[PDB]
């Protein structure tokens, strides 16, 4: 099935999306944690 | 009294997960159609 | 290979059932640091 | 002096992530198959 | 499209190693809090 | 009663190698769903 190899290209292709949002959710908790520890320190 | 406000790292967390839950139903949904 | 779509659209829904869990543990991971900041201004 | 417990949402995560840690396991020996 | 399945095929392998790299991101983030608590507290 | 100071650095340091990794992984999909 043609439509099947094209659901799986449109999910997959969406799913990464999802995948970039989260890492970038990531990215702001490693900050927020960092600003927790340097308000601790100083 | 200063004190500590890491929201706004926080608030932005929070909106990427809300747009990741939003990306996720939509994969989902065409898998399903 | 009809056998291998089905085991594609297998793995991916799999797949996306792991990146909601992932997501889930984000929140928790916001709901404790939030804690820390609370406790610390408290 | 008040003890700090954000062990309810750590051991939440903790979970979450094991939960992910196995379906990510079944993807990748499906896609094998 | 044969050449369309081992894409899809390669890509969500990928995908999936991204998604183990933010899990093990994830578990290093709740250490680092557990750290910040154990910190406080003792 | 703690005299040194707090350092999860050893965690936040492992945490941005994964989330970078993860990034170029990511991109790496994208690039082999395009070709």
């Amino acid at each position: 099935n043609s439509q099947a190899i094209d659901n799986l290209r449109a999910s997959l292709e969406t799913t990464n999306q999802a995948i970039e949002a989260i890492r970038q959710a990531g990215q702001e908790m490693i900050l927020a944690v960092q600003g927790v520890q340097d308000y601790i320190n100083n | 009294l200063e004190r500590l406000d890491v929201g706004t790292n926080l608030k932005k967390a929070e909106e990427k997960l809300k747009k990741a839950e939003e990306l996720l139903k939509k994969s989902e949904e065409i898998l399903k159609k």
